[PDB]
């Protein structure tokens, strides 16, 4: 029943102030919570609940 | 006829370090210590008493 296995959270990293330019060729993320699909993973299983 | 170069082409260092920011990824990458309470979420007790 313990949260955060190993005591984990996103502790602040902050390094040497490297001024690289980065031209920023994006991976766009059409799964910025594709979430309608994971509510739908719960409904691919509510459809199983009604049939059952 | 000795060449008379001072600093002579301005004076400002070298081209030469625009201080590209060294982010603190010299820290340790975070401890992902999450936990799953996978047992108590099915309260397995004999009410047959």
């Amino acid at each position: 029943y313990a949260s955060s296995p190993g005591g984990v959270y996103a502790t602040r990293s902050s390094a040497v102030r490297l001024r690289s330019s980065v031209p920023g060729v994006r991976l766009l993320q059409d799964s910025v919570d594709f979430s309608l699909a994971d509510a739908i993973n719960t409904e691919f299983k509510n459809t199983r609940t009604n049939e059952k | 006829r000795s060449v008379s170069s001072s600093s002579y082409r301005r004076m400002f260092g070298g081209p030469g370090t625009a201080s590209r920011p060294s982010s603190s990824r010299s820290y340790v990458t975070t401890s992902t210590r999450t936990y799953s309470l996978g047992s108590a979420l099915r309260p397995s007790t004999s009410r047959s008493l």
